RNA sequence: GUCUGCGGCGCGCGGGG
DNA sequence: TAGATCCCGCGCGCCGCAGAC
């Protein structure tokens, strides 16, 4: 305990060997940089009896965990290696259901492919909604094929849980299921949708193949592009694309596969299938072939990459996800969609209402003074008793028909002569298009909306001139920064914003409504609403497609276990579905998941139409989400390595001090604490030392600089070297980049350049394209950014072993995690909730203590050995306490509180009986 | 300061509301104002006639209903605020001996219109052969009592007649949550509809003391937000109190079985709803382009088309708007019958006028309308001018209307 | 003659129970209200009032009268309808009482608080002062609204010792300031032009007749009776005021009540039309009653003009084209009833006499020959003669027929 | 013979995830 | 950092088809 903070363990021997000599060090650096003397505050101390290790060490635990996790399923990997399968069959049945085809090809009608391994792929056609249309696999034994029971002329109405195939048998035991994109393919299997869980696990080569030679971002720039400026193209031959043709063709050696020019699945209709029903069966079972040889070409080049079994598992275990909807996410579309459309529709009418204003301009010549349509054409071309008296011209007048040689252009040949040009055009024709009165065709993606609205600054005109948005916008040939305009044009510079479009930028504009000099001005009535009104809509505008259309799948009653009945909340017309999130174990470089639609850092966020999305995952009746988010997790990473490249003492490097001692509030934290006070923004610099410790340079952090507010190149990071002499004072010479300062960055280059698994924790594997040993090469930042990825990828697969031994040793009914965001998610039935709150707690004491383990370390801070808080919810959110901006309140929904629990969750046991509270 | 007040200039002028330089909003929300102008009048009851058009139509199973302006002596509860004195200042009993003095089995003015539908719900149940799903609209003016809560000068309660359409819909309650919410949604939609600025109609939930869950609307007013439409879920209970001898015969028909239908009540304010109209349609500082205007929505604007003539050499051929006028009386279309005064008006004072009139179109007509005939159009949203023909006037105002009537 | 007011009571036309409206009280304002189709023909008729009165003479405007009246200082002697005029609360007449402290005429008595009115002249003389700078300076001209008017009643049966009651009657009232030259030749313009209209929706004009009446007070009055058959009735009444009146009013002050006609100053003429809508729909629903059960109302006083039936024929894909129809006729403002939905199916027979007794003007059948070709049996009211017709084609028609109504 | 208001191909730019 | 490229959108010319002066 204590001797500046460390945590009581039951297990390791007595070690302690950090030596006098690196106390003596360790005490010299922290008295420069920071201060020695800080008495600090020291936490409670818990004690708890653990379940029982196995091994002698925490990694030979870990190790023969993931074996028993993996064993299961590398037979049926190594079957399905060892196996070989015969031609194709020359022609594929008709018959609904699953059709065996044996040797020769013979047709058979079986219920189901009882066989522990397939390659597997589906095919789906957009026409008839989501649902499989044709399916084929293959076994050791021989061929399958299903067609979906799409021969039958019925409707459905879509909503059915029977649609997709079937590939589990009633049992009444492993059966890995490989394939190309498995998790697409998976999506149509069904019994993955059962809330009781599934003993089927999946295996994808785009996962295989990102982590074996995969390709980062701008190298895939330039790769098709050959399908400082000077580098070396070594790589070329290694590397692919991760399609499925340029996959096969660099792992196996054969003629291209043909592509389909019809493609009648993605581009088509159901007749089209039905009339080239063969052709595309043997297009499905050539990809199917495909997959299979890639498999068996990487298997054992994958597990001499990653030779730690707790990688597989992780890997294994990550691909299955689970996220419940119960009926609130078609009512939280419609709610979203016509919220998008009503302030769409407003938002027309408000640029309708400023273009009809500004017609008065022309009225008396005043748009030539007017700084904002001074450009403008603003032309107008013309190219008895009473009964007598009744009868006076009653309908229309006699003769007064024209004889039309003035009038001779009828409709859109005669446009609202007299108006100004721009009104014209913005107005549709007379008679088709029903003449939808006043300027319409207006939207904001038109030039027009510029010069309409907005234009702070001195002069926005945004023209198409190679410039976009034109301005020095700064103090100090005229009219180039003044308010009025009307420039003489002798010579337009871009000034101020030298960069012009070249630099990338960002959406940079949104965030800068508040203020940032954007916004109407003058208006007042309907400019500012606009703004406001594309502030509420940008997020939706742009993402609605794929928040809709997800395939959702609901469950029928019978198919509900007893947990769900026997409920308070149950059966009221109650719908019970799961949306599988149809995410790659790994997407980049580094192994990390990715997916577009729910692997992204987004919350409920007010001023938002489309926002809450990660909201309405609601557990069944019966069930909730316990989750936690790591704390400050690549920043500890770092941390701790550099610390233990230094020496044993975890805060001896300066850095993981102040991690573990700074805190948000009252203290010196690094985010919104410390660096912000000797930078400019606040809650910025996150970003900041984010990029700061993935790499980057001058010219980056200038340009970051510049993107947060608008200085001079002088206060940017050119002048401002001083986070850079600071922090990482690199290129040190004469010692022997290595410390000099706060930060240690010469651990994570040594790792870059090292060849080995290059991975401290778990020795996986870089990528062969970035291997610096196969290709030398300059692009040192993707390294060092891979390095603290994939140690933190490796974090995650500990925790999902972990978690998955101690759900299995212990009758803990839960499953089926979530990674989002380095944050993780489990569904538990409620009554042993706690039970899952206190593992996990246990897991986050057993994973860092491997990160402790490894790199010559025996101890763990006090600090970061448990979660801050683990919370038992029944709906995903960034916080426990959070609220909806666009619907009236989330106590509309079923929205309860969640616990953070923390402390109070030490006090029980990880038995089934916890305080009696059983029976 | 021009906000509430500016407005009441050119708003009493031209005859938008009645003329007795009262110029407060307190008297306005009230309803004690002597009465409203023609303009007024005019531009109420196309605001109730859209409103109409807008429920009763395009939409199924609902039928009109009248209610009484007066209710029944007999069998009254209750007594009046300031009526109810009889703590003290009894000395004077020289009175020798209904009459007595608790209300004096009285009649009593109505202060809501949804009591007559409530009443011949019972009429128009068999209209709908027992159908559970339908409802009863109704359009009338209603007395509340009004006190400025000031002085004693006042003395006795004030009385504000308002104008209010209530409608009264019976549903399942099953889905009484759902149609609640869908009926408020479709009020917003209406009220933002004919809106320059639907933003400031907003929308809360309330929860009565009973338990009762409804909707409340508002518009946000430059001193702050007014009630001007309330959704409340009635709850059945007063109807079932109405009628305690025998429940047997109120239970609707909802799909093959027998219950007794959920009420909700959505009632609007035509008076507070009309200066809501009248105050977004206003819009001021370095604007830079003055003309003040009331931009009023064409579907229920008071006026639509202005007729003038101006230069003509025979005046005596000014015949040619007449009849032609009388043609835009056909089908519904509202005209200012111009070229009377005939004073030495200018041109652009009399678009002013017109503009401040809230008159969509203004028609001129020149010596060069008799032969090839064209009349020079004026549009209010912007001042801009057209020659077009006198034969493609009618359907093309027609099409105009119809065009604003549905987005 | 006898049993009419049963046969009114059923088919919705009137609300109430049975025996309740009786043969007294109909033409007094406090008896129960009518039916929908009875509030639609009220809507239509002020409707069609307002199109030959207001809008077709480019000089009449509409003016707004509240039900109340503060009565300031009023005087002692009037209707008293509501001495009180409170909201609530009302002490009727109170004739006599008031004689002690209580209840007395220092506040609250006297009708200091006010009354409830009975007509909508008073309001136009009110508004008269603003109208004339709205016609700037045209002294010729009219005030014209349709509105309710608050009366006593007395002598119901003598059941009881009378208590009062109020009676509620919708009345359109026109106001027409006219210099006093000619002002006989507006009043006699005016009687001549009721008269027509009066006639125009008639099946039998004959019945209207007209009288000419004298009083000390007016210069000369008329008045329209309709001839009922259980006596003359009183459906119109014209009166010639005179400036009297309006002098009442403004007694300070000169030279603000006159108005410019034929470039001379004068002081207006008043002349108050008043007709009772109520009066004026059961006559003409009287007219129409006649030997089937079947009215012969105007085609524009109809409440509704069309209704849409199914005979026999498959229950699905008749009601989407159904619904269909309902969107194109509704667009156009034609009123389509919507019988189309009744289950049970309704004798054929029974459903032509109820819509008979609908006084509908037309009757749409719609079988499987519409789902094959689009073509739909149409029958009339008073020939009870169906034809075949195109589905497409009924539309025109009607607006067609409507115009036939419209045209003379 | 004009000069255009109605169709099909290219081309520039951008933004996104 | 970790950027992402077809795609969707908004402009343009070039090539024609009609049509009244």
């Amino acid at each position: 305990m204590l001797s500046r903070g460390l945590h009581e363990q039951i297990f390791g021997q007595g070690g302690e060997m950090p030596g006098e000599a690196a106390v003596r060090r360790s005490v010299e650096h922290l008295q420069k940089h920071g201060l020695w003397g800080q008495p600090a505050v020291p936490l409670p101390d818990v004690e708890l009896r653990l379940p029982p290790l196995y091994g002698d060490n925490l990694d030979q635990h870990f190790r023969l965990l993931a074996q028993k996790q993996s064993l299961p399923y590398l037979e049926a990997a190594n079957l399905l290696l060892q196996a070989q399968l015969p031609p194709k069959p020359p022609a594929w049945a008709w018959a609904e259901g699953w059709t065996r085809y044996g040797p020769e090809g013979e047709a058979v009608p079986v219920a189901i492919p009882e066989e522990r391994a397939l390659v597997f792929a589906v095919a789906v056609c957009l026409a008839e909604g989501t649902c499989p249309t044709l399916a084929v696999a293959i076994s050791p034994s021989a061929w399958y094929s299903w067609c979906s029971q799409r021969l039958v002329e019925e409707r459905y109405s879509w909503t059915s849980q029977l649609s997709p195939a079937d590939l589990i048998p009633l049992e009444v035991q492993e059966q890995l299921v490989v394939g190309h994109n498995v998790s697409f393919d998976r999506a149509h299997i069904r019994e993955q949708y059962l809330i009781q869980g599934s003993r089927m696990r999946f295996l994808d080569t785009m996962s295989m193949h990102m982590a074996i030679s995969g390709l980062s971002s701008f190298q895939r720039s330039l790769w098709i592009a050959a399908k400082p400026a000077i580098s070396s193209w070594d790589w070329l031959d290694i590397s692919s694309v991760n399609s499925l043709a340029e996959v096969h063709r660099l792992y196996v050696g054969g003629p291209p596969l043909e592509k389909e020019p019809r493609e009648l699945f993605v581009k088509g209709t159901m007749k089209d299938i039905r009339e080239n029903f063969q052709d595309l069966m043997q297009y499905c079972a050539q990809d199917v072939w495909a997959t299979h040889e890639v498999f068996q070409q990487q298997l054992p080049l994958f597990l001499e990459r990653c030779p730690h079994p707790v990688t597989l598992a992780g890997m294994l275990e990550m691909g299955v996800s689970y996220l419940p909807v119960n009926q609130n996410w078609e009512r939280y579309l419609a709610e979203a969609q016509g919220t998008y459309e009503e302030l769409q529709r407003e938002m027309k009418k408000s640029l309708m209402d400023l273009a009809n204003d500004a017609c008065q301009l022309l009225s008396g010549e005043r748009y030539k003074e007017d700084p904002w349509l001074w450009d403008l054409e603003w032309d107008l071309q013309e190219f008895s008793e009473e009964e007598e008296f009744q009868q006076d011209v009653m309908a229309r007048a006699c003769l007064q028909k024209l004889k039309g040689t003035t009038e001779l252009l009828p409709k859109r040949p005669q446009h609202l002569p007299g108006h100004p040009g721009w009104y014209r055009k913005l107005c549709p024709r007379l008679d088709d298009p029903a003449w939808t009165p006043g300027p319409s065709l207006l939207s904001l993606q038109m030039r027009v909306t510029p010069k309409l609205m907005a234009l702070t600054w001195d002069g926005f005109p945004l023209h198409y001139s190679e410039r976009h948005g034109w301005g020095y916008l700064v103090p100090g040939p005229y009219n180039d920064v003044d308010i009025p305009g009307c420039w003489f044009f002798k010579l337009p510079h871009k000034d101020g914003n030298s960069c012009n479009v070249g630099s990338p930028f960002a959406k940079d504009f949104l965030p800068k409504m508040e203020d940032g000099t954007l916004q109407a001005g003058p208006g007042g009535a309907s400019g500012p609403r606009a703004l406001e009104i594309n502030k509420m809509i940008s997020f939706w505008r742009n993402a609605h497609k794929r928040i809709s259309s997800q395939m959702v799948v609901w469950l029928p009653r019978s198919a509900l276990p007893r947990a769900v009945i026997r409920h308070p909340d149950y059966d009221e017309e109650g719908l019970y579905g799961a949306i599988l999130p149809q995410v790659v174990t790994a997407g980049t470089i580094t192994r990390r998941a990715v997916e577009p639609t729910w692997l992204t850092a987004s919350n409920a966020r007010p001023d938002r139409v489309g926002s809450e999305l990660k909201a309405m995952v609601q557990a069944p009746p019966g069930y909730t989400l316990v989750g936690a988010d790591v704390d400050s997790q690549e920043l500890w990473i770092a941390a701790v390595l550099g610390d233990a490249h230094f020496a044993g003492m975890h805060g001896c490097t300066a850095f993981g001090w102040m991690t573990l001692q700074g805190r948000k509030s009252r203290g010196t934290d690094l985010h919104s604490k410390t660096a912000t006070t000797v930078g400019i923004s606040r809650e910025h610099a996150k970003i900041f030392n984010y990029g700061r410790i993935y790499g980057a340079g001058q010219p980056f952090a200038e340009r970051l600089l510049m993107q947060f507010n608008h200085r001079l190149t002088q206060q940017e990071a050119a002048e401002k070297a001083q986070q850079m002499y600071a922090a990482t004072k690199g290129l040190r010479w004469y010692r022997l980049k290595g410390g000099t300062e706060s930060e240690m960055f010469n651990k994570l280059e040594s790792i870059a350049t090292s060849d080995i698994p290059r991975t401290p924790v778990l020795g996986c594997c870089i990528s062969r394209a970035l291997e610096p040993s196969a290709v030398q090469e300059e692009f040192m930042t993707s390294r060092v950014n891979w390095v603290v990825q994939s140690s933190a990828v490796d974090y995650l697969h500990l925790m999902l072993v972990a978690m998955k031994w101690l759900f299995e040793e212990f009758a803990i009914d839960g499953r089926f995690c979530i990674s989002i965001h380095d944050e993780v998610r489990y569904l538990v039935r409620e009554e042993d909730r706690y039970r899952a709150a206190l593992a996990l707690q246990i897991t986050n004491l057993l994973t860092r203590c491997m990160f402790a383990y490894k790199l010559g370390l025996n101890d763990l801070p006090q600090s970061v050995a448990f979660f801050s808080a683990v919370d038992i919810d029944r709906c995903l959110r960034k916080e426990v306490t959070m609220d909806c901006k666009t619907p009236s309140n989330p106590t509309g929904m079923e929205r309860r509180y969640g616990i953070p629990q923390g402390e109070a969750l030490d006090i029980y046991q990880i038995i089934e009986l916890t305080k009696g509270s059983l029976e | 300061e021009g906000s509430e007040a500016l407005l009441e200039i050119c708003q009493r002028r031209h005859f938008l509301s009645g003329s007795k330089q009262q110029l407060s909003r307190d008297s306005l929300l009230s309803g004690c104002h002597p009465g409203f102008g023609p303009l007024g009048v005019e531009l109420r009851k196309n605001l109730a006639a859209e409103w109409w058009t807008s429920v009763v139509v395009f939409r199924e199973q609902v039928f009109p209903v009248d209610a009484l302006h007066h209710k029944p002596g007999p069998l009254l509860p209750g007594d009046s605020a300031f009526r109810l004195v009889s703590a003290e200042t009894l000395r004077e009993i020289l009175q020798d001996k209904f009459l007595e003095n608790v209300l004096k089995t009285s009649g009593k003015l109505r202060e809501n219109l949804l009591h007559g539908a409530l009443e011949h719900y019972v009429n128009c149940l068999d209209l709908v052969n027992k159908r559970l799903p339908y409802g009863l609209a109704q359009i009338g003016v209603c007395f509340h009592p009004v006190f400025d809560t000031k002085q004693i000068r006042n003395g006795v309660k004030s009385i504000g007649e308002k104008t209010e359409a209530s409608l009264v819909w019976f549903t399942p309650p099953r889905t009484s949550n759902q149609w609640l919410d869908f009926w408020l949604r479709h009020r917003l939609q209406w009220w933002r509809k004919f809106a320059m600025s639907p933003s400031n109609f907003s929308s809360s939930d309330c929860q009565d003391e009973e338990g009762r869950k409804g909707n409340k609307l508002y518009y946000n007013f430059p001193w702050g937000k007014e009630l001007i439409e309330t959704l409340w879920n009635l709850g059945d209970h007063e109807l079932l109190h109405m009628y305690p001898g025998n429940v047997s015969k109120l239970h609707g028909r909802d799909g093959r079985k027998n219950v007794v239908p959920c009420v909700l009540s959505v009632n609007g304010d035509l008076d507070r709803g009309m200066l809501a109209y009248l105050y977004d349609s206003f819009q001021t500082r370095k604007k830079n382009l003055h003309r003040k205007v009331l931009k009023l929505h064409p579907c229920l604007a008071p006026i639509k088309v202005a007729l003038d003539v101006g230069r003509g050499p025979t005046l005596e051929l000014r015949q040619v708007c007449q009849g032609l006028f009388n043609e835009l009386l056909e089908n519904g279309i509202s005209v200012w019958p111009g070229y009377l005064e005939t004073m030495q008006s200018s041109l652009e004072q009399l678009y002013s006028k017109y503009d401040e009139m809230s008159i969509l179109f203004t028609v001129l007509v020149t010596e060069t309308t008799l032969e090839n005939g064209l009349i020079h159009l004026r549009s209010r949203d912007t001042t801009m001018k057209e020659m077009m023909h006198i034969s493609k006037l009618k359907d093309f105002l027609i099409k105009y209307i119809s065009s604003a009537k549905n987005v």
